[PDB]
């Protein structure tokens, strides 16, 4: 295997961005690492919701309430998944 | 399992801990 | 709610009404079977003419 | 705090003043537990009353 | 009348349908053929004729 | 390293190699993933001294056996302990000690 | 239990000590009882082909006690007025 | 998988409460209670009032027919008697207060073997 | 090899404990606990076929007297009848399954000899219990299963809500065990003796029967003493199997069956509010292994109102026993294999499909399930309806209520168990982690428990299985149709929308949260006003400054 | 592993997953395996299960049929009572 | 009603916080993730029709009565991933931290052993 | 769970259709005059 508990940086980013796509407003070419959900994607609130719970099921994660607050762009998501021992 | 198999050698040699941790000191008797 | 898609006929409506007639019925037969069967039991022999001739 | 934003933080703390209980609430089940716990002593004590009661009725009936 | 809004679950996990992630009737009821197969030949061996 | 650390047994096959356990303390059972090298050999010995309690166990038992009602037909008891009565089958009758009827009454 | 008198006992007390009948089998159908434990401790795996006889014998004698009882009942009943004759 | 992740639990840093051993602190995070729903919130939100409130009803719910059916109910009800034995088989087996056969109402003593199957707990003298 | 049954398992679980287990490892002790257990079965064996079939009771003086001051005489003996062997049988052949699927199960874990060691000591102790001929024997017996299920239940020490199911497991049944032993004070202080054959009681003081019946409740986990057994989860899954099949809590139930000095109302009412309550339970849990520990619950409430009966509920009620511990064993080590094949969750949310589990796994939940519900000519068929037919004739009009009872807990098992298989099984995907076990070692193991399915079928219990109590085909068929009628509910996955009653249920009807106040935290504040006003105040006696 | 590997991202598929020994469905590829000693061993089982249940319930069929009250009456007043 | 902690939320975090634990609590009731589906989508509907509000008292109000029902409709038993908190499979086997060790103690100032007095 | 009308509407069916069985299992005849009745009818073939 590689990392001492975390997963690389590269296929977190793929699957992250991989279940960023999954909104029917959402124009697929705009995806990219470090974009906001809001101004620069377009979703509202409850669609971040539903994004965090998303991934929480694609990494196997229980993620705190008041950390999926503060996640609010792409690379957000990726740098606190890279930061998870227990993401799968 | 170790070699492939369930029976196989074993991996460890030496002190499996301390008994009253006690060391040897220069191979001496205790 | 869908049913199982390599068990659809569990979502069908006959087979719902069917499991509750089932049901029912069970349930209800736990309280009436015991007086019946004990009046069936009791009336193999009372009409008996080996034992009681008088009620034939 | 390296393990924080994986398992939750230390920020929310026991609702509990750590207080004994009201003076009602323990003398009434512990009355309760008397009674359930010691059953046997009340049975016992019944059995007495009632054995004495019944030779009560015998001198009673018995000297008249 | 709009049920697509917030997040497509469906087409996320549309993987879950998988044939070889369902359940299998072929193999459900493992060897019962068999043992259907002996019961009738003893009864034919047994009661049947003899 | 600890001057002492270079006695000690080395993580075994059986431990993942992230695991830590504190190698020192000595466990009367063995501790974390015990493998020792000559086990197969241990083994072997442990199952001979486990056989001579077996037949010290089956010889004791076999002394102490105590049946105060015979069988009602032939036991495998009888093999290889003499205190076994006769058997007595389910009508009374007194039996061989092969658990069949004797003669004038069989075939 | 006079109308319906029990029938004579066909096994005796050293019978029944020789089978080691539980004592609370010790009943009317005992001989019966006697024959199928002795039939089905001694036949193994295929003790429902070989001794259905013995067992169909001691069930057809307990359902005649059965019917004995039921009948016991009626009269008894019937005496004490809950059962209109 | 042995050797996951665990969180740990802090060390007191405030003055400690009186009473404080009625929490569990065994090291890791969370501690506990010394017995669970001692303090803090039940499962589902419920409460004690919420489940005296309901056994209330539900206790007499179930206490109710099992008082009729010995109340109200005797050995009569049955379609026949119980099993029948010879006077030297039966005689020790309803010496039993634990027998079936005390509700043999068929039988010539039945008053006098339901009188001696009353239940005493102090041996008397 | 008469003592190798009782002796032997001991020995491997000394071995696989002592420093021995340090030259043989892990490899070493899973060899020594298997061959250590099919020795004692292959005796067990022996004694069975030398006991039952053929009749010959065998008395052994094993290692002299215990103690024996004044007429308190307490001997190192056993005796090997009838009820004793069947016992051995049944506990020798369960563990044994049990071993060889843990040698496999908790492969990855570091201390495996020690688990070992601590399941060979809980099955030994548990062959004492049954072997002894004599009440104090038996206490061993009692006592070190209660040690040694304390010891596998809290095994994940580093966990702090398994220490405490296992001192919750320990005080539930000290009191328990507290009533038992006034009960056996009771008995040798009216007859005389502890030996089993000269306690033959007819007619006795009342608190015997009572005494002796809250000490079994304990153990056999009836109602007001249930609460310790869903908690019992906690430990490893071969713990749950043998605990829930042939240890611990079969144990109250052999005791009440031997000794047989019970009064039946009591035992009637426990049992048949038991076996409602732990059916009402187990059909509104999630859990996988919390359903399974239910319906334990219900099916000894069914054994409990059976010896409450008669001598021929006795039988029948050892006969119940006998036959659950195999399809239970059978049930907990195929739940196992399915929470191992789904990344340890134990959701029964999260299944579906036939991905995450061998065939043998599915093969063995469905037969062991179809003994369970009560399916025609399978093993739990004949010994449940032997029960729900003695009940249906019994003179006492308490027992009118109690097969009521047991008719409505057979639906609701039906129901629960139907449920299980459908959510594993049948319906879609909702997990993410398939890692599906194929191993011998855990297929052998649920495949010895089948052949046991099969065996009781071939060949009975006892001689009841066969004899025809007379009752009309209506009384008789009804509880097929009510194992019909649980099938095609699970199966429809109906709810109804009462959610007051759904999360009374669910909330396992608040007997924990009621006894975390109505006991308990009174003991801690009587203990404050003992020690802080007595001790410290009112017997305090000051200095005299100067 | 996992007995599922997942694509992501429209990427194709890796060469060794593809073939007549694969089925992808949606971007999720599963190998079809057999395996022996399980199966022969749950067809075994379950033959003996099925026919130990058959065999006794045919055994059994006419006291099943109808209850023990008719069978044995019919065995009665058909066949003598003695 | 929510929690203190709840309480003290900004007023997006707080409706955030709401249909959240909504979608858990329904994911909680449900027997699989596929009856969960629809439910999830009804209860994203019921959030749409109050996101045009402007009146703070009619948004109270609102958001007060669903509070109120997520504190009626909590789970007795949750779904928790099992490695986690609340989960059956948090803190079972843990790496031990490195603790000291005293090589042969017995023999450091033999004959001085014992308790002053 | 499943929230199913036609489940709740076959539960009284159920109840209905064996109250009404249970009043046909009431006026039925005697286990005895049905098993003669039934040999008399077997004796003719
Ligand atoms: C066990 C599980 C525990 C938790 C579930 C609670 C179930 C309780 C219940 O009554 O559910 C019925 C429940 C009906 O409730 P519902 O569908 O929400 O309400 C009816 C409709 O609104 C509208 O339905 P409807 O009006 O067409 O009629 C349906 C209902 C009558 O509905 C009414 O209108 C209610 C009026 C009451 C008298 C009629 O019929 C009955 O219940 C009659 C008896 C059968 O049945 C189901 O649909 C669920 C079936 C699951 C198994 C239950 C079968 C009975 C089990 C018997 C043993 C009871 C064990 C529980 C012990 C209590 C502690
Ligand atoms: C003449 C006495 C000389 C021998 C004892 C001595 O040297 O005491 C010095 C020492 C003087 O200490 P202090 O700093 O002056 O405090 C006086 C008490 O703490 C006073 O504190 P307090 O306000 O709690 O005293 C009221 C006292 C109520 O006082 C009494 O009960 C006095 C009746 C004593 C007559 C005997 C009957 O109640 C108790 O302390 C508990 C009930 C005593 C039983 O007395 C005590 O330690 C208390 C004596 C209480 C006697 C009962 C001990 C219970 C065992
Ligand atoms: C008299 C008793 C004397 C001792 C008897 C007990 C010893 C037999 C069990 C040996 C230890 C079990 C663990 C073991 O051998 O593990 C292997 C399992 O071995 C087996 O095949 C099963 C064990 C033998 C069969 C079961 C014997 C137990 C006795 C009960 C039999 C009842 C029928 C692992 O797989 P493998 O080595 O076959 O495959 C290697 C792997 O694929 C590559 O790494
Ligand atoms: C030989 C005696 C047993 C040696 C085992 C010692 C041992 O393992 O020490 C433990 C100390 O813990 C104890 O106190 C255990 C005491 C064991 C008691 C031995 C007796 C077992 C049988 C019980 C019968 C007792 C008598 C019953 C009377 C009725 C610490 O465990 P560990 O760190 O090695 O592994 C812990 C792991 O997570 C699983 O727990
Ligand atoms: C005068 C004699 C009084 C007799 C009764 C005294 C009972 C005292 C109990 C003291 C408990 C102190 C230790 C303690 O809290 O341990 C808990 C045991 O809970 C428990 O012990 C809870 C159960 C208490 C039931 C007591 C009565 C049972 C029989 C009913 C009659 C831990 O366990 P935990 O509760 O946190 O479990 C968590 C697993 N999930
Ligand atoms: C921390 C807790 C650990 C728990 C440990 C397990 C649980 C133990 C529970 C019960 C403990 C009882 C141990 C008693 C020890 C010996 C007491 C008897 C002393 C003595 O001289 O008796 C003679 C010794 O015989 C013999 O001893 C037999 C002779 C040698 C042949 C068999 C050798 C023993 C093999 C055992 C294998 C492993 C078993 C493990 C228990 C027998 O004669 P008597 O004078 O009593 O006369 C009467 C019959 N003749
Ligand atoms: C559709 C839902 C109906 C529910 C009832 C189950 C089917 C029974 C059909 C029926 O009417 O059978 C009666 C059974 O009633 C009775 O006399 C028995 C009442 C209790 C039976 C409950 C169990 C049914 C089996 C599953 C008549 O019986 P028959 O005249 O055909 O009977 C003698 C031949 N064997
Ligand atoms: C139903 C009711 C039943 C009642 C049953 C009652 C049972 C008795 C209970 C108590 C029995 C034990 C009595 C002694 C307890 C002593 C407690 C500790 C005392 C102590 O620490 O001693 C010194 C202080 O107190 C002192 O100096 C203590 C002096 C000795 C106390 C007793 C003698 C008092 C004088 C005798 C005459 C009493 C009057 C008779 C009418 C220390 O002092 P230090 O050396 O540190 O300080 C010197 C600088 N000044
Ligand atoms: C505070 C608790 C401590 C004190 C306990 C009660 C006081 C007992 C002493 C006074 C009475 C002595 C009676 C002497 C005698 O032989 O007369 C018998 C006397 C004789 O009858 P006679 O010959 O017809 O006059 O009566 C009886 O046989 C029945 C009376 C029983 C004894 C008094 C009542 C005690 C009830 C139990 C204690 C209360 C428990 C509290 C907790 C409840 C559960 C939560
Ligand atoms: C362990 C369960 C005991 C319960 C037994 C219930 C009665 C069993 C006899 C009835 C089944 C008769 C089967 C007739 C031929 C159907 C095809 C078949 O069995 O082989 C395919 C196959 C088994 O083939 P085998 O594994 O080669 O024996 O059966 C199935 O997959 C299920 C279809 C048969 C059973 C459902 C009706
Ligand atoms: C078991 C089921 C229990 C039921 C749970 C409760 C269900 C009730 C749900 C209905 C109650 C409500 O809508 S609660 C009232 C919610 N409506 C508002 O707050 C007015 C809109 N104001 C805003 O600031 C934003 O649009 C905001 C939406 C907050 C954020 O979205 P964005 O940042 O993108 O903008």
């Amino acid at each position: 295997g590689f990392g001492g508990g975390f997963l690389d940086k590269d296929s977190v980013t793929e699957r992250v961005l991989h279940v960023t796509k999954h909104f029917e407003k959402i124009d697929a070419s705009k995806v990219s690492p470090a974009a906001s959900f809001e101004k620069d994607l377009g979703l509202d609130s409850l669609d971040v919701v539903e994004l965090v719970m998303a991934l929480e099921e694609e990494f196997g994660l229980e993620i705190p309430d008041a950390e999926a607050d503060k996640i609010a762009s792409v690379g957000d998501a990726i740098n606190y998944i890279c930061s998870n021992p227990m993401a799968k | 399992y170790p070699g492939g198999s369930f029976w196989s050698e074993g991996t460890q040699t030496g002190k499996n801990g301390f008994l009253f941790g006690e060391v040897p000191i220069n191979g001496q008797p205790r | 709610v869908k049913p199982p898609r390599v068990f659809p006929i569990l979502g069908s409506p006959g087979y719902q009404f069917f499991a509750g007639l089932w049901t029912g019925a069970m349930l209800t037969f736990i309280f009436t079977s015991k007086p019946l069967g004990r009046k069936e039991v009791e009336d193999l022999v009372k009409y008996d003419p080996a034992y009681f001739p008088e009620y034939a | 705090t390296s393990l924080d934003h994986v398992f939750g933080d230390n920020s929310n703390k026991l609702n509990y003043n750590f207080e004994p209980m009201g003076m009602g609430s323990l003398f009434i089940r512990t009355m309760v537990m008397v009674g359930v716990f010691f059953f046997p002593v009340f049975i016992m004590i019944n059995d007495d009353y009632k054995y004495t009661s019944f030779l009560d009725k015998v001198a009673a009936a018995k000297a008249a | 009348m709009p049920k697509v809004v917030g997040f497509q679950w469906e087409r996320y996990e549309a993987w879950r349908h998988h044939p070889l992630l369902q359940f299998n009737k072929r193999n459900a009821f493992p060897g019962v053929g068999i043992g259907f197969a002996a019961f009738l030949a003893y009864v034919a061996y047994d009661k049947s004729q003899p | 390293e600890p001057s002492w650390a270079k006695q000690l047994a080395p993580k075994s096959g059986l431990c993942p190699p992230e695991f830590h356990y504190n190698r020192e303390i000595w466990y009367p059972h063995g501790g974390f993933y015990c493998d020792p090298k000559g086990w197969r050999k241990n083994t072997l010995l442990t199952l001979g001294g486990i056989g001579v309690l077996l037949y010290m166990t089956f010889s004791y038992s076999t002394a102490n056996e105590v049946r105060h009602m015979p069988p009602k037909g032939w036991i495998p008891s009888i093999m290889w302990n003499s205190n076994v009565p006769d058997p007595v089958d389910f009508r009374g009758r007194k039996l061989n000690r092969d658990g069949t009827l004797p003669e004038g009454e069989s075939s | 239990a006079d109308r319906f008198p029990p029938p004579p006992m066909k096994a005796t007390q050293e019978q029944m000590d020789a089978a080691d009948v539980p004592y609370h089998y010790r009943d009317y159908c005992a001989h019966m009882y006697i024959d199928y434990k002795e039939c089905r401790l001694t036949s193994g795996f295929s003790w429902r082909t070989k001794c259905a006889h013995e067992l169909h014998a001691y069930n057809k004698c307990e359902y005649k006690e059965f019917k004995r009882r039921v009948a016991i009942a009626i009269e008894e009943k019937r005496r004490r007025g809950l059962i209109a004759a | 998988g042995a050797g996951a992740p665990v969180k740990l639990a802090p060390r007191p840093d405030k003055p400690l409460p009186t009473w404080y051993e009625l929490w569990w602190d065994n090291g890791y995070y969370p501690g506990q209670p010394a017995a669970d729903f001692m303090f803090g919130a039940w499962p589902g939100n419920m409460t004690e009032t919420y489940y005296l409130r309901f056994w209330s009803v539900f206790g007499l719910a179930l206490a109710a027919p099992f008082y009729y059916v010995a109340n109200f109910t005797d050995e009569t009800r049955m379609p026949m008697v119980p099993q029948q034995y010879p006077a030297e088989v039966r005689d020790v087996l309803v010496q039993r207060r634990n027998s079936m056969l005390k509700h043999d109402f068929s039988a010539p003593d039945f008053k006098e073997v339901k009188d001696r199957a009353k239940i005493y707990w102090t041996p008397m003298y | 090899m008469f003592l190798l049954s009782v002796f032997f398992p001991l020995l491997g679980g000394l071995v696989n404990t002592s420093p021995i287990a340090r030259f043989l490892g892990h490899r070493g002790s899973s060899i020594i606990a298997i061959g250590c257990m099919v020795v004692a079965f292959i005796s067990s064996v022996v004694i069975y076929y030398e006991v039952v079939f053929m009749g010959c009771a065998v008395s052994v003086d094993v290692f002299g007297t215990w103690f024996s001051v004044g007429t308190f005489h307490a001997g190192w003996t056993f005796n090997f009848d009838l009820l004793t062997a069947n016992m051995l049988f049944t506990v020798t052949g369960v563990s044994m399954a049990v071993h060889m699927y843990a040698c496999d199960y908790m492969r990855q874990d570091p201390h495996l000899n020690l688990f070992l060691g601590y399941l060979s000591y809980f099955t030994g102790f548990m062959c004492v219990l049954v072997a002894a001929d004599n009440l104090l024997v038996m206490l061993v017996g009692w006592e070190g299963i209660g040690v040694c299920s304390y010891l596998l239940i809290g095994y994940w020490s580093h966990r702090l809500s398994a220490v405490k199911s296992a001192q919750k497991a320990i005080l539930v049944n000290r009191v328990s065990d507290g009533l038992l032993m006034w009960g056996v004070l009771w008995v040798w202080y009216h007859l005389g003796s502890l030996e089993y054959d000269l306690l033959n009681v007819y007619s006795a003081s009342g608190f015997v029967g009572l005494s002796i019946l809250i000490g079994a409740m304990g153990k056999s986990a009836q109602i007001l003493f249930h609460v310790w057994l869903a908690d019992a989860m906690e430990g490893p899954t071969p713990v749950s199997a043998l605990i829930h099949a042939a240890t611990l809590v079969t144990a109250g139930v052999y005791l009440l069956v031997r000794l047989h000095i019970h009064d039946e109302m009591f035992v009637i009412i426990v049992g048949s509010l038991t076996a409602f309550m732990a059916g009402v339970f187990g059909a509104t849990q999630s859990d996988l292994k919390r359903v399974i520990a239910y319906s334990t619950c219900s099916q000894l409430g069914y054994m409990m109102v059976s010896l409450g009966l008669g001598e021929t509920g006795g039988e029948a009620s050892m006969g119940h026993l006998m036959t659950h511990a195999s399809f239970k064993a059978a049930l907990f080590l195929a739940a196992g294999m399915v929470i191992s094949g789904n990344g340890g969750n134990q959701h029964i949310a999260r299944y579906g499909g036939s991905a995450h589990s061998a065939m043998f796994t599915m093969l063995t939940l469905m037969v062991a399930s179809l003994s369970l519900i009560g399916w025609p000519e399978l093993s739990g068929f004949y010994s449940k309806e032997t029960i729900l037919n003695l009940a249906a004739i019994c003179a006492d009009p308490i027992a009118d209520v109690a097969h009521t009872l047991l008719l409505l807990t057979a639906m609701l098992t039906s129901a629960y168990t139907t449920k299980l298989f459908y959510q594993c099984f049948m319906v879609d995907f909702s997990g993410s982690s398939v890692t599906p076990v194929r191993n011998v070692l855990p297929i052998l193991a649920m495949a010895i428990l089948l052949l046991d399915i099969m065996l009781k079928v071939w060949v009975g219990t006892n001689l009841l299985s066969g004899m025809l109590f007379f009752l009309p085909w209506g009384v008789k068929t009804l509880p097929f149709g009510l194992m019909v009628a649980g099938i095609l509910t699970a199966t429809a996955a109906v709810g109804s929308e009462r959610f007051t009653l759904i999360r009374f249920c669910g909330s396992r009807w608040g007997f924990d949260q009621l006894f975390a106040r109505s006991p308990v935290n009174p003991i801690f504040d009587l203990g404050r006003i003992t020690w802080a006003i007595g001790d410290r105040g009112l017997l305090s006696v000051g200095n005299l400054r100067a | 592993a996992n007995a599922y590997h997942r694509t992501y991202n429209g990427k194709p598929v890796p060469p060794e997953l593809q073939g007549a020994d694969y089925i992808t469905y949606a971007g999720v590829t599963m190998k079809k395996e057999f395996h022996l000693f399980d199966t022969v061993l749950s067809k075994l089982i379950g033959a003996g299960a099925t026919f130990t249940c058959l065999y006794h319930f045919y055994l059994n069929a006419e006291e099943h049929w109808h209850g023990d009250i008719y069978f044995f009456e019919k065995d009665v007043q058909q066949n003598g009572w003695d | 009603m929510a929690s203190e902690v709840v309480l003290a939320l900004p007023h997006k975090l707080r409706v955030m916080r709401m249909y959240r634990t909504g979608l858990k609590e329904l994911i909680n009731w449900s027997a699989n993730r596929h009856e969960w589906y629809p439910r999830a989508y009804a209860l994203r509907q019921e959030f749409e029709d109050s996101k045009a509000l402007t009146d703070r008292e009619e948004i109270r109000k609102k958001l007060e009565h669903g509070e109120e029902l997520l504190a009626r409709f909590r789970h007795w038993e949750p779904l928790i991933k099992p490695e986690f908190v609340g989960g059956t499979a948090y803190s079972i086997n843990p790496a031990q931290p490195k603790l000291k060790f005293i090589p042969n103690y017995d023999a450091m100032d033999e004959y001085k052993k014992g308790d002053h007095l | 769970g499943v929230f199913s009308r036609y489940y709740n509407t076959g539960l009284l069916c159920g109840v209905a259709v064996a109250s009404g069985i249970s009043i046909w299992w009431y006026n039925r005849e005697s286990i005895y005059v049905r098993v003669k009745s039934d040999l008399e009818k077997e004796g003719k073939t």
